[PDB]
This record gives structure tokens, sequence and C-alpha cells, in this order.
């Protein structure tokens, strides 16, 4: 029957009568051009040594309302939106996001924000926002942000480094979840080198 | 027992023999494609995704209005003619699109603004819910209105209240996203944005945070300049020359409005010029009691205290004291905030969370 | 119910052989008949049944079979583009009488378009040329796509509304295509009226150093103006053009012979705003015995977006200030509200008169 | 196309191909990061190989038509392709009498024009300018109700806007 | 209309039953005598109209001047109660046609407000005739769950061979929607819009003027000016048109007809007016017949307005927030809403009083 047909199943058409015979398999989990999933990483806070002083900045910060929603619900105030990181690169900050979303069982998923611009007919905009229908369906999500800036290996040291335009887009597309859904389960984890480099409006 | 036989006795008869036809009507394939154009005689062509052409008669199960090219319709197999047309489900295009039913929102959390609030709520509000008023006295409403003032004064949430009283769709276009990488996307993108909105609903438009153009800062996406006219101009074009009753409300809002071409604002179409400014002592102390309304304070916390304390900060700055001070209680875990915990909440907000600079100052 | 109908002749115009046509084109005509496919292919048939010689001509899209190709029925060319479909608008809700006031602006144009179309026969009379062209751009917000909707209701013919972004596509070398796409309906459809709205991101001169990608947009000139004056002196209907900035235009693009008329709009005078509210106080409510010239006089020279917004407003004081109707109280403070209330910027008046 | 242009114009004799606005080729320079070309520059070459080795010798004749020089290919012109370089000044007192008058073989006058005290009254007028002036010469007498256009309605004709004429009620004293 | 007087007995009386129907088209004033008694019968009138229907003879077979006679009866006898049965079994003595047409439209103006099963299964089962269709929307119109659901039932009625029941779809949707206009209601009456038949079209026309009631133009303003295309091809479409388009504009868009209100009280004048303009509208529309049917509108006319007096008509000022006007005085209009101050009894808009308490007073 129709009930147990969904979107986006591989499935097994006839030739001769030209008709349903059986389902194959499902659809892939990396969808459109490139999609990065990984659930439960190996990275925990065994492997993170002298940082304790700032793991306990990321856990009662980030972990500590993913595990326990009740807390700021009861207090009244306002889940977290995002936290940044303000450091040199290659340091390691972003093992700190991997390993945090391990401890709390979430599927880690970058934003690369040069392909998040394609051409298509309706799609062509859409792949700049797409990753938050895939934080929709997956609650734990933790969105982090890769392709900062120009650590000196590309060229444009000055300016923007085009991270503006999609962590600006991903923040402001928080509201539609309290005021629709009336729940947040998505986070923007971000990073940069200077504190200038972000724009005022952050 | 008459009025059946002469109605659900013929009618039952024409439904079995109809069905009986759709076997050899529509095939087991069902082939479909893309229809290019349509011409009086009853004839089409469709293009399917193999890119094939073909030349075939429109038959039944269809009409000269529901026929539109670019359209997708259903094909035969041997055939090849056209057995119907076939409505697009699950959104015209996109899934992602801001469009939402009714969310949630009040007038208790935005107060304090109701002297800014009056002159957008007639202006929006007051035709889509009492459209008597301005039918019957033959004025013609505003097609949008636009928003200025300082950063942190809480324009994103003047907005949020009306989608939830007016019950209609509501659409955000973010600033930053109206230019495009491959030249010519600019103008194709704004013109599906009207393109929806115009087909179900008046409902509303509002752009906030507009970046784009200004003072450059993107370099991943380069436009030669050329770029920057076709993508502003179909936004002035579609608020002036396309035909429209005044259904499309088109709300525009950033931190600097001055930047943009006041050609593009297009004057005499948007009548509601707001301007936002900090609030004084008076404003801040019903601003306070809002976000603490759902907070559990001690005996010893006073609303006016704090409210004393604070100093040349806006709408966004109260908020934030009461989030940092839920935090600092967070990590004692305690159920009721002590004043230990808002006196050192307001220090931090205002010197490391807040950099206020000198701009305008001469003391 | 309609569709019992049409089930009747299932039995032929369905299960019938010819039906299933395959549309393609004829590259060469020989009196053999090459035709091309879509599928990169080629052939050579001869004439049908009921296919007339003179019917076939080159360059036009032509039907044959699929099993066994021969001619069947000819096609009009230029089936590919979809997106000049919807650029024929229907009964523009504007009227001719909307554009208010007496100015002389509205003479000149009736005269170049609607004259010719509806009385092709004065001018015949003396032997002379009508403009082809026309020049409509003036200050914004002087209601300029006003009179471009009031002509086409006038007319009664087909009218096409051209975004200035529209042209350029996509696609390098597409908008030499789409220019191609506006003036083969001319030929096809005979007497109607082209406009170009925001020509300023069309129109060329750009010249060339520093940003090295700016003669992308040139070459959609170079085609419009090959197409509209080209070797062969090819032209039927009348050509719009329209920008807020007419100092970025083409110097060639305003130079005559592909436009004659100019129309530049003014700002109207203590006359000329008088009939702006004249028109406006048929409609709202207006109090038996106000004098509208006295709120005109006050209200300094502007832009005529800015003359309705007067009017607007001024329904508007009526419920806060708890009032019946618009009264005159409420008239002298939509002259500090709408005029000097707004003053700053979100406006301009006169603001850009080159760039 | 500009191949098969080529192809045929020796079977076709020499056609003499037209080519008008050339703006749109023969521009170069150079390529880093954005403003994409080239795509361009390809249409160019075939330009200028086939108007060199394998053509261009007796019924091969190309015929260039563009409007300004300052923006174009330095390599275009060349020996063995554009030749004579040809200027069209602005028509002289004489040149624009005889260009005014033959516009005005269609139209129906009394013969009591002249057409010499009209050329001064255009001063550095080009060919289209000029086409404009008997436009609106036919356009006065509609509204005037005349049965012939007399001299004063070109004269009128220049007062009226179509090129550095404004007026409306402007006056400076 | 809504006057009750006994001096009709000798002057209108008497003509009603001189025959003048079928030859001379005369003695129409069986019309003139319904609007005289409302809600009540009388049995002189009532004989004088059976007595057209005795004779039966050849002369009076004629089907235009059936439903003139029927209309009188159906405004005496609405609303007329378990007394209603009495006067069926007379009508059915004589066994014509013409008195399948009189208990269809008589027999629902006494059950006119309550819904049943039997009564609509007998107007269906008459089909194989103007007012039994008219029947169903007629007694459904004082239960809103019938009303919005009689939309579905009025569907259906397509399935019939004969094209003069599709024809009289769109006329019951009318009585039904003549208080709101609705979205689903619009939607109906643009399949009747288009169609070959062209009592099809044109009775769908005089539908929209009813169901916009109220207003001016909504979702009609490009309905009415669809049927531009109309006036070329038929010259009868000029009138026609244009009538039910001054019926939205009617008192200057201000003045409506309708039989409800915030008591829920039927009026018998707006019922005579629409029912009995609804069939035979024009002289094309069904049989032959004149163009003086359709003036029974302007009895009906109930505007709509709210105004406060003292004692002896001094005026009051209120404060009413509505459509223009907001914040009115004294002298205009309001629906569905009222003051905040103190009325006196009706506590509904029309001409009330306005009472004040010595605590808190607030006036001009």
């Amino acid at each position: 029957n129709v009930k147990d047909l969904k979107a986006s199943q591989r499935v097994c058409l006839r030739s001769d009568s030209y008709m349903l015979h059986k389902v194959l398999e499902n659809k892939a989990d990396p969808l459109v051009s490139l999609m990065m999933v990984e659930k439960v990483p190996d990275s925990t806070y065994d492997m993170v040594g002298g940082l304790t002083k700032q793991i306990k900045e990321i856990k009662e910060v980030i972990e500590l309302p993913v595990k326990h929603p009740e807390l700021f619900e009861s207090l009244g105030i306002a889940q977290p939106k995002g936290v940044i990181l303000y450091g040199p690169p290659g340091t390691g900050k972003t093992l700190l996001a991997r390993a945090v979303a391990h401890h709390t069982d979430c599927k880690f998923i970058r934003v690369s924000g040069a392909e998040l611009v394609q051409k298509y007919i309706g799609e062509g905009s859409r792949m700049v926002r797409e990753l938050f229908v895939m934080a929709r369906e997956h609650a734990p999500s933790i969105i982090f942000m890769d392709e900062i800036d120009s650590i000196g290996s590309t060229r444009v040291e000055g300016s923007g480094g085009g991270d503006s335009e999609v962590q600006r887009t991903m923040l402001e597309l928080l509201n539609q979840l309290d005021g629709f859904e009336t729940s947040k389960n998505i986070k923007i984890i971000m990073a940069t080198n200077r504190l200038d480099i972000l724009d005022p409006a952050l | 027992f008459v009025s059946n036989s002469e109605i659900l006795k013929p009618f039952e008869k024409k439904q079995e023999e109809e069905k009986k036809q759709l076997e050899e009507i529509r095939g087991n394939p069902l082939s479909i494609g893309t229809l290019e154009e349509i011409i009086d005689d009853d004839h089409a062509i469709v293009t399917s995704p193999t890119m094939p052409d073909y030349y075939v008669s429109i038959l039944s199960f269809v009409d000269k209005e529901l026929l539109e090219p670019g359209c997708s319709v259903l094909l035969h197999h041997k055939t090849m003619s056209i057995v119907g047309v076939l409505q697009d489900d699950a959104d015209p295009m996109v899934s992602v699109m801001k469009m939402d039913k009714s969310p949630t929102e009040s007038y208790s959390d935005i107060g304090g603004l109701e002297s800014q609030i009056q002159e957008i709520k007639e202006s929006v509000e007051l035709p889509l819910t009492h459209p008597e008023l301005y039918e019957e006295m033959g004025i013609k409403p505003p097609k949008g209105v636009i928003l200025y003032g300082a950063p942190g004064t809480g324009k994103t949430l003047l907005a949020k209240a009306v989608a939830n009283q007016t019950s209609a769709t509501f659409l955000r276009i973010v600033g930053s996203e109206l230019i495009q990488k491959y030249l010519g996307d600019g103008p194709r993108l704004c013109r599906q944005i009207f393109k929806v909105a115009g087909e179900n609903a008046p409902s509303i438009v509002f752009i906030d945070e507009i970046d784009a153009i200004g003072t450059k800062r993107y370099d991943s996406n380069s436009g030669g300049e050329r770029e920057i006219q076709r993508t502003m101009l179909e936004l002035l074009n579609q608020l002036d020359g396309f035909d429209d009753r005044g259904d499309v409300k088109v709300i525009m809002a950033t931190n600097k409005i001055e930047t943009l071409d006041p050609a593009l604002i297009r004057p005499g179409r948007i009548d509601r010029k707001i301007l936002f400014e900090n609030p004084d002592l008076s404003t801040k102390k019903k601003i306070l009691g809002i976000h603490t309304s759902k907070m559990n304070l001690s005996e010893d916390v006073n609303l006016e205290t704090l409210v004393t304390t604070k100093d040349d900060l806006s709408g966004a700055d109260i908020q934030a004291m009461c989030t940092e001070a839920g935090l600092l209680a967070l990590r004692e875990r305690r159920m009721q905030v002590t004043a230990e915990d808002f006196k050192q909440a307001k220090e931090r907000v205002m010197k490391n969370k807040v950099e206020e600079n000198l701009e305008g100052l001469y003391l | 119910a309609p569709s019992h109908l049409w089930d009747i002749m299932g039995d032929r115009q369905r299960l019938g052989e010819e039906h299933p046509l395959q549309v393609a084109r004829c590259t060469k005509i020989i009196k053999k008949y090459v035709i091309n496919l879509k599928q990169i292919a080629k052939f050579v048939v001869g004439l049908g049944e009921r296919v007339s010689p003179t019917d076939i001509e080159e360059g036009m899209r032509v039907g044959v079979d699929r099993s066994k190709y021969n001619i069947e029925l000819p096609l009009p060319p230029r089936i590919d583009p979809s997106v000049t479909m919807m650029t024929v608008e229907e009964k523009p809700d504007v009227t001719y009488s909307d554009v208010g006031g007496c100015k002389d602006q509205i003479e000149k144009l009736r005269e170049v378009v609607e004259l010719p179309l509806l009385s092709p026969e004065r001018f015949a009379t003396l032997g002379i040329d009508p403009p082809k062209g026309i020049l409509l751009y003036g200050p914004p917000g002087t209601g300029k796509t006003l009179c471009a909707r009031a002509v086409a209701n006038r007319t009664d013919a087909t009218f096409i509304r051209v975004i200035g972004s529209e042209l350029v596509q996509k696609y390098v070398g597409e908008g030499a295509r789409m220019v191609r796409e506006l003036f083969e309906m001319a030929r096809t459809k005979k007497a109607c009226i082209i406009f170009f709205d925001e020509i300023d991101a069309v129109g060329g001169a750009r010249f060339d150093d520093g940003a090295g990608g700016d003669n992308e947009v040139q070459r959609t000139m170079l085609e419009l103006i090959t197409q509209l004056d080209g070797f062969d002196p090819r032209g039927n209907i009348k050509v719009m053009f329209a920008t807020n900035r007419p100092n970025t235009l083409d110097p060639a693009l305003l130079r005559p012979g592909r436009i004659d008329r100019k129309v530049e709009f003014s700002l109207p005078d203590l006359e000329g705003r008088a009939n702006i509210f004249r028109i406006h106080s048929k409609s709202m409510s207006v109090e038996r015995g106000i004098r509208w010239e006295l709120i005109s006089r006050l209200c300094p020279n502007s832009t005529g977006a800015e003359l309705r917004s007067v009017c607007t407003e001024a329904g508007m004081f009526a419920i806060r200030a708890r009032r019946k109707v618009a009264t005159e109280k409420d008239f002298l403070k939509a002259v500090d509200k709408v005029i000097s209330g707004y003053k700053k910027f979100s406006s301009t008046s006169r603001y850009m008169q080159y760039n | 196309l500009v191949r098969d242009a080529f192809a045929l114009a020796k079977e076709k004799a020499p056609t003499i191909i037209f080519i008008d606005e050339l703006d749109a080729i023969g521009t170069k320079r150079f390529d880093s990061e954005k403003s994409g070309d080239r795509e361009v520059q390809r249409t160019m070459l075939e330009l200028l190989n086939q108007l060199d080795g394998f053509s261009s010798d007796d019924r091969v004749k190309v015929l260039a038509a563009t409007n300004r020089v300052d923006v174009l290919d330095p390599a275009l012109l060349r020996s063995g392709r554009l030749d004579r370089k040809i200027e069209f000044p602005l028509p002289s007192e004489d040149s624009r009498a005889q260009i005014l008058q033959i516009h005005s073989r269609k139209m129906t006058t009394d013969d009591d024009i002249n057409w010499q005290e009209l050329a001064r009254s255009t001063d550095e007028f080009n060919g289209a300018q000029l086409k404009a002036v008997t436009v609106e010469a036919g356009m006065i007498a509609l509204r005037n109700g005349q049965s012939s256009v007399k001299h004063e309605d070109f004269v009128e004709g220049i007062s009226e806007v179509q090129a550095r004429k404004s007026k409306s009620v402007s006056f400076y004293a | 209309a809504g006057s009750k007087n006994d001096e009709v007995l000798g002057l209108l009386l008497p003509i009603a039953a001189s025959t003048d129907l079928p030859i001379e088209t005369a003695a129409m004033a069986s019309l003139a005598l319904a609007h005289v008694f409302v809600g009540t019968c009388n049995g002189d009138i009532t004989t004088s109209i059976m007595d057209n229907f005795l004779e039966r003879t050849a002369i009076e077979l004629k089907t235009d001047w059936v439903r003139f006679l029927a209309l009188a009866l159906g405004i005496l006898y609405m609303g007329q109660g378990e007394q209603v049965d009495d006067v069926l079994e007379t009508i059915s003595a004589i066994e014509h046609p013409m008195t399948s047409a009189i208990e269809v439209l008589v027999g629902s103006c006494a059950y006119t407000g309550t819904g049943d099963v039997l009564l609509i299964q007998d107007l269906l089962h008459r089909l194989t005739l103007a007012y039994a269709v008219l029947g169903i929307a007629l007694i459904a119109l004082g239960e809103d769950i019938g009303k919005e659901m009689s939309l579905r039932h009025f569907g259906h009625l397509m399935h019939y061979g004969n094209e003069h029941i599709r024809r009289m779809v769109p006329l019951a949707m009318g009585i039904v929607s003549v208080s709101d206009p609705q979205m689903k209601v619009f939607d109906t009456l643009t399949r009747f819009s288009h169609d070959a038949d062209l009592e099809v079209s044109m009775n769908s026309i005089f539908a929209m003027g009813l169901c916009g009631a109220g207003t001016n133009n909504a979702r009609l303003a490009q309905l009415l000016r669809q049927l531009a295309s109309y006036y070329s091809r038929e010259q009868d479409a000029l009138f026609i048109t244009r009538l039910a388009q001054g019926l939205l504009h009617l008192g200057k868009g201000t003045m409506t007809m309708d039989v409800f209100n915030d008591a829920h009280v039927l009026n018998k004048v707006t019922l005579a007016s629409i029912l009995t303009t609804a069939v035979g509208l024009v002289s094309p529309s069904f049989m032959l017949k004149h163009h003086q049917l359709f003036y029974m509108l302007n009895a009906g006319i109930r505007p709509k307005f709210i105004l406060a007096l003292n004692d002896e008509g001094e005026p009051i000022k209120v404060n009413v927030r509505v459509g223009q006007p907001v914040l009115l005085n004294h002298g205009e209009r309001a629906e569905l809403e009222t003051d905040e101050y103190i009325s006196y009894t009706s506590h509904i808009e029309g001409v009330v009083i306005l009472k004040k308490n010595p605590d808190y007073r607030e006036e001009e």
C-alpha cells in the first residue's frame, strides 16, 4: 500500500508492466552537495588537557541547558543562542566543539560558507539556509561554523571573510524556533581570531 | 426513493463507467514533463526530464485557466498525449521559507513602545483586521512601513506581534541574503519573493538588518557594481511598477537606513517613518518587570533600584542583565536569585558585553 | 461532466498514430528539407498530405512524425523562451484620467502614441514620420509609471512592461537573446507597445577601467540598439525608455533617431498641485467648504508621490484625534507631518539630479 | 557563428559581410580573481584567425562599423583586415542643407522654405539630430491644423525640445 | 408592506376574482394583498385565489401566472404553524400540476426556521418547481448549522439531466448567504457564471447581489467585471448584469436587506421581496413575463444606524469606532458593536437611551 511509502526511498520499478515491486533501501544521510554527518564522536574531556579551566565554561553554559532544558525555563530566562571563542587558530578550538557534542549525544555538523550559495530553480538561495532544516528533523544539532577568515593561506586578510553573512543569518533563524515551535534545539557554535573581525551587531 | 433514482442512480452509474475509462486514459507508467506553451487549438508542447520535444492535443481533466507556461503536466506512454495537469503541493518550491501560521507573541512583552506601536498598528494590522475602515472611507492604506533608530531598541519584536494577531502568512527576507554569487540571481530571488507573497493572501513582507552593498564587506561575493543596481532596483520595481491594490505590505528595518539609496525607499508608498530612541527611567521600570515576570526574585531585590543604576541603555541591554543574572545563579543553582547576582550582572553587561563608544558626545 | 463529451473523440484524437509528432526546425530548404531535431540529429524530407509548399519558411519550427519522419503541421517559431509570455499584462487599473493636472506633458504622449494607433490616416495626408520612440524620465516620485499604464488603457492592445533587471540573465550571452524575444513578438503581434522600466541598469557607456566586468552590461544595449536600429530599418511599434538616472545613460542612447519626443516631468506649481488634491477630493471624505488651494500653497515644491500621502494621512488624524470626517484642522497637521515631519531621508524631492 | 559565416562567404560570392556595433568585441585586459572574462575573447580569436590565414585574399571583404574607438583591440586594425580609416565629421553648412531637404521629399510643403537658412540655425548636429527636425515639424501642423508645413514649422520645431532645448517658462532675464 | 388595513376587502379583493391573469395579464392584486396581512391569513382572500385554480380550463393552463398567485398564499401563511396542514388538504382536493408548485412554497413558509428530513425529501421529489429548491434554503435560515451545510446540498443538484434545475441552484445560495458574504459561496457562483445556457448565468448574477449584502465590493470586484465580455454576446446582459450591481450599492452602500438581527427575528417583509423577485426577475428569465416583477425589493430595505436620545429627542453623543465612522457621535451607523457608556434597554445599535449613574458619569 502507500502507507509504507514516503519521500526519498529507493525502490524497484518493474519494466514490462511499469509498476512498483518492492522497497530496496532508504536515502543516505549525506544530502545535496556536501553534507557532513557525524554522530557520537570519539572526542571526550580526557582527550583535552590543560583546558579544564575552560571546560567548566563550555559545560554550565553550553552543555548544561541541552541536557536539562527545565533549568532556564524555571528561572524565567532564555536559553543562550551561541558561544564564540577568541583565540589563535590551530590551537584545538574546533576540538572543543566536537567533544561537547559527544557528551550531549548529538550529531556534529559543520558549515562551509563557500558552498552555501548555488544556482538552481527555486533552490538558489535555499542552499544558504538549507542547513536549518537539517537541524529541524534532527534536534541534537549543535551547529558549528567553518571557514572563518584568512589565517594567511588565501588572500584578502582585511574587510570581511564571508562569515558575517552566514553567521548573522543563522542566528536570526533562532527567533522562529521560540516564536513558532516554542522550542529551540539549535545552537550555533562560532569562532574567530581577533575581536574586531566580527560585525558591531554581533 | 424518487430523488435517489434521479440523483444517486445516475451518479453511481457514471462514476463506475468513468473509472473503467481511467485504465485506458491513465496508463501504468504515466510519464510527465514540463509544459512550455499552450495554443487556443487545444495543442501544447511538453518536455520530459530527458529533454525530448513533442506536439500533442490537450485532453480532458484540464482547462485553459489551469494551464500556465512553465508548469508540470501528465503525459501518456505510447501516444504521449497530455492526460491532465498536476498541481504542486507541499509548498510551491522551498520548505524552509519563513512562512508560518500564528506564532507565539503578545502585546505585554513589547510594552513601553506603545508610542511607536500606534503608528505601525493602524497601517498594517488595522486594514487586515478591520478592512471596513479603509474600504468604506475611500482612503488607500500605505503599502509598507520602515523603521529606523539606535540598535538595541528591539525593532524585531515590533513586527513579530503583528503575525500573531493577523493570523496570516508572515515572511522574512534577510538583507544580507539579497545578493548572490552568480550574476543575475539577485533579481531572480527578489522576483520569486513577491511572487509567492502575491499568490496567497496579502500576508506580510518583513526585511531586517540590511547590510547589502553597504561599505562592501563581502569579498567572497562579487557583483562588479553592476549587480548592485539590478538587485536593488528589482525591489523598487515591485513596490512601484508592480500592479497592486495595497494588499502587499513590505517592511524594511536596519541599524542605519541613511546609507541606502533614498530612491530605493520609494517615498509616498511608505507613509510611516518611526524613530526609536533610548527609554527614560520611567519606561525601563516597565520593561524590567516584563523580563522578571517569569523570573523568581528574592525579597531584597527591588525593580526601581536596578533601573536607577542603568544609564544609557536600550531595550536589549535590559534583557541582557536578566539573562546574565540567571546564569550567575545557575552556577550556584539557586531557586530564587539573590541581590548579589544582579549587582555583578549589571556591571559585566555594561563593561565586557556592551562597549559604549563616544560617537557624538561633547558631554 | 465536460470530460464525458471529449471521451467520444478519444477513439480518434488519442489512439491515432498522427498526433505523436516530433517538433523540430528546418535548417535548409531546397525547392528536400533539412530539419534539425532537438537530439542533435538531422534528416531530409518532403511535403506532407495537407502541407502546402508555401507554408514552410526558412527558420521555422516544423513538427514531424516520431516513427517515420514526415512534415505534418507547421508551428510558430521561437518556442524556447517562456519568460516573455508573462510580460504582457491585461487591462491596467490606472485609467487615462488618473494623472492629476492639465499639464501639457499628457498631450505630447497621446499624439505620438495614441494618435497614430487610433487615427493612422491623420498623419498620412502630410506624409510625415511619427516618432518611433519617446522619453520619460523625470525625478523619482512624479507618477511616471502612472502615465505608462494610462496609455495602455486607451490603446486597447498588447502592452509589454520590461524590468531593467529582467534583461540581464544568469548566463553570459543570454541577455542578447532576451532582446530578440521582445522584437520577435512585434512582427507576430502588430500594433502593440513595449515599455522599459529602469533602463539605467541596462543602458551602457560604463567605459572599462577598474571593474573588469562592465562589458557584460553594455553588450545588452549593443544588441538592443541593433535590434532597434539595425541595417534593415525594421520597426513598427513604439518604444518607451524610462529610468530615474538620466546621467548614467548612454549618451548615444539619448541621441535622436531612436527617440524623438522627449518629455521630462517637473515639479507641479501652485496651479499644478491644485489639481492633485482635486482628483483626490472625489475619494475619501472632504468637508464642504474647504479650499484645497491653501493646502497645496503651504506645501512647498515636491514630488507627486508625497502629495497623495497628504490626503492619505489626512484621513488618519480622525482616528486618534476623535473626529468624524477630515476637517481643515487635520489638513494643517498633515503639512507638518507628511512634509515637515518626514524631512529626514526616506524621500527624493529633487535629491538626485544626476547621481 | 563566425566560422560558419565566412565558410559560406566563398560559395555565396563576395557578400561583403557588414558588422555593426563592434564595442562588444576587442576587449582583452587581464583576469585576476573576480570580473570573469575570456568567454567573449574566444569569439574574437575566430574573427582574427579567419580573416588572416585562410581568407581575406580576393572575394573575402568585411566592412566594420562601430560607435567609439576608445575601447577596442589595437590588434584588430591590420593591413590584412581594416585598411582605410574613415571618419564622419559633423556636416557643414551646405552639407546639412542637402540632408534636411531630402527628408522632406515625402512631405507636402509650399516650397517656400529656405533650407540653407535652417542649416545655420543647426549648430554642430549629427545626421540623427537632423532627421528629428522634420519629425517635429510634422507634429506642429497637426496641432495648429495647417494643411501644409510652412517655414515657421521648422523654426518652431527647433525651439521645441529635441537636442539642447529646454525652455518651459524658464527666463533668466 | 408591514402595514395592516381592513379596507382592502372592498377594493383589491373583488378584482383578483376577475380571472384576468391568463387573458389580460391583469388582476395581480393578489401580490398586493400578501403585504397587507403579515403572519395571518384570511378566508375571503384565500377563497378568491383558489377560485382561479378551480376552473382549470384550457385558458387557465398557462404557466406564467401560476406562481404569481402562489406568492400571495406563501406570504399570508408564512409562519402559520401546525395550522398549515389543514390548508394543504384543501389544495390537494383539486388535482392539477399547478398544485405542485403551491404546496412546495406555502408548505415551506410555515416550517421556515427548522430543518427536517421529510420536508427536504418532499421538495426533491417534485423536481422530476421553481420554489421547490428555494424551500430548502428558506427553512435552513433559522438553523446556523444547516445553513452552512446547505452549500454541499446545492452542488449536488447538478446531477439532473435538465438545465432548468441547474439554473435554479444559485438562486438558493443567495438566500442563506444574504446575511454575510462567504468565501466558499463565491467559488460556487463562478462555475454558474460561465455556461452554455444563458438562464444559468443570469440567475447567478442576481445571486451575487444578495450574497454581498451589507457591503459594496470585497471579492466581487473581479467577478462583476468579468461579465463585461457578455455584453456583446447578449443584448439582455446589459440590464441584468447592472441590475445586481446596484443592489450592492443600494442605499448609497450603507443600506441592505437581511432577515437576521441581534434578536434573531426573521422579518417577513424582506422574505416578501427576495423570494418574490428571485423567480421571474426579467422578461427573458424563465418563461415570458414582464419587467414589473422585481420592484418588490424596495419595500424590504432595512438601513443600519445607531442613535442616542434622552427624553424629548435631545441628541446625545456616544463613542463608537467603526468604518466610515471612527469615534462617531450622533447620526452615524454601527454594526455588532456598542459604546463604552451604559445604555438603557436594547444595549444594541439603533435608537437607544443613555442612563448614567451618579458614581461614574461621563458626558459631553
